[PDB]
């Protein structure tokens, strides 16, 4: 360990300073498209008084991954941009930026500045309304925009915000579906807060020319992968139930899920083409609830995890899709003793379990036994309680296996200052990566992991690893230390450019600055076929025939070798071959009406929300797990 | 002052 020599030379010329405006202003960063290098930076000075009197927005634009910027404030004339709305960037490489300008007193509608050539040219456009929300793009067409007004009217544009037309008047919530469909709720007599529970859900397939009332007595709605969800109030009651439609609200079916009071809430934790994870808050503001995984129809729900930590009103939950490995999800749970623990599922919420203790760790003060304990992960709740946690867990799909996160090693989540931990196998095994809290980033699909220390002092050092966090080279990137604020790499983790943001120590003033580093010379050579190695995902018992079967299949990957030092590339694709396992009874979840004593699904004599689902239809008592792809073997 | 690098498509949890 410590392999590399003369790396300082290879990074010195590739480090790129850029000073911006002083700390009298506030910076806001936004990327525009993949493989572009196009970053926008909006400096904003505001001294807010009784009315608008002083304020200045400047706009900068890079196109070399943030190494150099050109001032483009002239392209928005001399206009103040409202940060609240932000930089509405279009999907894909559409190159469609839209800013929202402040307007004078008594103006009938607001103003926007909009480019569609990666911020090379903007054009001014006065609106017929004052917008309330940021302008949502349609995913199918980047020229199609919806926006909500300050008078609750839903406006739509076909020509990239050039001309707008009010499709409907009394709109609360609205969002795009597939094929340019617009689902939205609307009120009748009183406002959204008052009419909450007696709203009605509308649909338009043709940009508001035609309409269809797809639901009534609505609390709210949501889109989750293939499914359309709607919370619906029980008539002559304050309770509500979740209803589901797979055909854009033409036909509905009530979900096999409990009804909830007004104190409680449902939450779409995660959703794909296969299934949904649904949180249901336990009544009486207890601060937890219950995860339910759906079937492929989104209708029958198995109870996945009890006592799931989710704070009141929503907002805070530690539920984390580990994107670097299939079927893996980490979250936090409350104990009976009121201590928070971290559970991991490897089979999409079939079985949950504690995380394995890392090799290079002692068990902390929370642990009963000094030698035997588990890993616990800091995420959104830890951050909300103001613990010394600079980042939530990080994983990238293209960096297969890699999960980086802060944590504590014991019987529960500890208030003490955490170290950073890494798994290279999607969270089966763990290791202490770095000592004390850091900010972290994955570059080149795992080829380089980068880390900056979280410090009250200013800093001038960046730690990097070419062998997935086992060995760490330390690089001094500036002679003048900075108070670090954040990192910015290109989304997708395919770049080799990291931008270290912060502000200077106090001289005449303090000023915003970004040191951008390219690692292209550190990984001078591209990776050949010899650099990769065969890796079975989910391996427990290598000698076993069913080893690595999760949702009825295995996956053998071509992972990059740790010792190998090379660029994966931008064009890099995750090479994997699946092995289809034989079906067992474990590959089938129990259909409605059936359960497991012990493991075989057997009918039940029906209480609670089961009885309600039965009353308000035909089955052998088994159904295939959604996304389960086993063939042959057991079959009821 | 303030520093923000927001995500374009942040997967906010839908409530019902
Ligand atoms: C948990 O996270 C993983 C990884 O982010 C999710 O799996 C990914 O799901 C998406 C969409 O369901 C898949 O996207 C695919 O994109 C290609 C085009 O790039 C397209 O050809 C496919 O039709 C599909 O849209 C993607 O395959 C998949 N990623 C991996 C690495 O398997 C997963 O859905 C998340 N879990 C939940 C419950 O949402
Ligand atoms: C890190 O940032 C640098 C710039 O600071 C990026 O450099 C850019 O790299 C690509 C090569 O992949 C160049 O692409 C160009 O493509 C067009 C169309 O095929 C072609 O006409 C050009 O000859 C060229 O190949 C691009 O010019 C280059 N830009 C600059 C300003 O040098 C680099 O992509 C980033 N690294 C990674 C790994 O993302
Ligand atoms: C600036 O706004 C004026 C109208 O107030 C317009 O004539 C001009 O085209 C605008 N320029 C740009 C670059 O948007
Ligand atoms: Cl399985
Ligand atoms: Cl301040």
């Amino acid at each position: 360990c410590g392999r590399v020599r003369d790396f300082v030379a290879k990074l010195a010329n590739n480090t790129h300073q850029h000073v911006f405006d002083d700390l009298r202003g506030s910076v806001s960063l936004s990327w525009v498209g993949d493989s572009t290098g196009v970053i926008l930076v909006l400096t904003t000075f505001h001294v807010p008084l009784v009315i608008m009197t002083f304020g200045q927005s400047k706009l900068y634009r890079s196109e070399d991954y943030g190494k150099n910027f050109k001032d483009i404030t002239d392209l928005i004339n001399n206009t103040f941009i409202r940060t609240e709305f932000g930089m509405a960037i279009g999907p894909e490489n559409s190159g469609k930026v839209v800013l929202t300008a402040e307007v004078s007193g008594g103006s009938r509608g607001g103003r926007i500045f909009r480019s569609s050539d990666f911020a090379k040219n903007f054009v001014q456009t006065d609106l017929p309304f004052h917008p309330l929300t940021q302008m949502m793009y349609s995913p199918q067409n980047s020229d199609y925009l919806l926006a909500l007004s300050t008078e609750n009217g839903l406006w739509v544009s076909k020509n990239f915000g050039g001309k707008w037309e009010e499709i409907h008047k009394a709109v609360c919530l609205a969002k795009w579906g597939s094929d340019n469909t617009i689902f939205f709720t609307t009120y009748a007599n009183g406002s959204c807060k008052a009419d909450l529970g007696a709203l009605e859900l509308w649909r338009t397939s043709d940009l508001g020319k035609s309409f269809k009332t797809i639901g009534v007595k609505i609390y709210s709605f949501g889109l989750g992968g293939r499914f359309l969800f709607a919370s619906v109030m029980a008539d002559k009651d304050t309770t509500r139930r979740i209803h589901v439609s797979t055909d854009q609200g033409d036909t509905w079916s009530m979900a096999q899920l409990p009804s909830v009071g007004q104190e409680q809430f449902y939450s779409i934790l995660a959703a794909n083409d296969d299934m949904v994870f649904m949180h249901v808050d336990e009544p009486g503001d207890t601060g937890f609830g219950t995860i339910f995984t759906s079937d492929d129809r989104g209708i029958v729900y198995s109870k996945s995890l009890d006592r799931h930590l989710y704070t009141t009103t929503g907002g805070e939950t530690d539920f984390t899709n580990v994107t670097s490995l299939r079927g893996v999800y980490i979250t936090s749970v409350l104990s009976e003793d009121n201590s928070i623990q971290t559970m991991i599922t490897f089979d999409q919420g079939g079985r949950w379990t504690h995380l394995r203790k890392p090799e290079n760790s002692e068990c902390d003060a929370t642990a009963k036994n000094k030698n035997e304990c588990s890993l616990h992960i800091h995420a959104s709740y830890s951050i909300s309680q103001k613990l010394n946690v600079p980042m939530a867990p990080l994983s990238e799909p293209n960096a297969v296996g890699i999960v980086i996160a802060h944590g504590s090693v014991g019987d529960a989540i500890s208030v003490m200052v955490p170290d950073v931990y890494i798994s290279d196998d999607g969270g089966y095994s763990w290791t202490k990566m770095l000592e004390g809290p850091h900010y972290y980033t994955i570059l080149d699909s795992g080829g380089i992991i980068v880390a900056i220390e979280h410090s009250s002092r200013p800093i001038n050092v960046i730690k990097f690893s070419t062998d997935e966090g086992q060995c760490w080279q330390t690089y001094t990137f500036t002679r003048d230390p900075i108070y670090f604020t954040g990192l910015a790499s290109e989304p997708g983790a395919r770049s080799m450019n990291i931008s270290i943001w912060g502000f200077t120590e106090s001289f005449l003033t303090s000023q915003w600055v970004s040191y951008t580093i390219d690692f292209k010379d550190i990984l001078e050579r591209n990776c050949e076929e010899k650099d990769y190695t065969i890796w079975l995902a989910h391996s427990t018992d290598p000698e076993d025939y069913e080893d690595g079967c999760i949702l009825g299949y295995k996956e053998q990957f071509l992972r990059l070798r740790k010792s190998s030092v090379c660029q994966n590339g931008r064009d890099y694709v995750v090479t994997k071959q699946p092995s289809i396992c034989l079906c067992s009874l474990e590959d089938f979840l129990c259909d409605f009406g059936y359960y497991r004593p012990e493991s075989k699904c057997v009918e039940q004599p029906l209480k609670g929300h089961d009885l309600e689902f039965c009353l308000y239809l035909t089955t052998n008592g088994y159904r295939k797990i959604p996304g389960d792809k086993c063939q042959g073997g057991v079959n009821p | 002052p303030r520093w923000d690098a927001p995500l374009r498509d942040p997967a906010l949890r839908q409530l019902l």
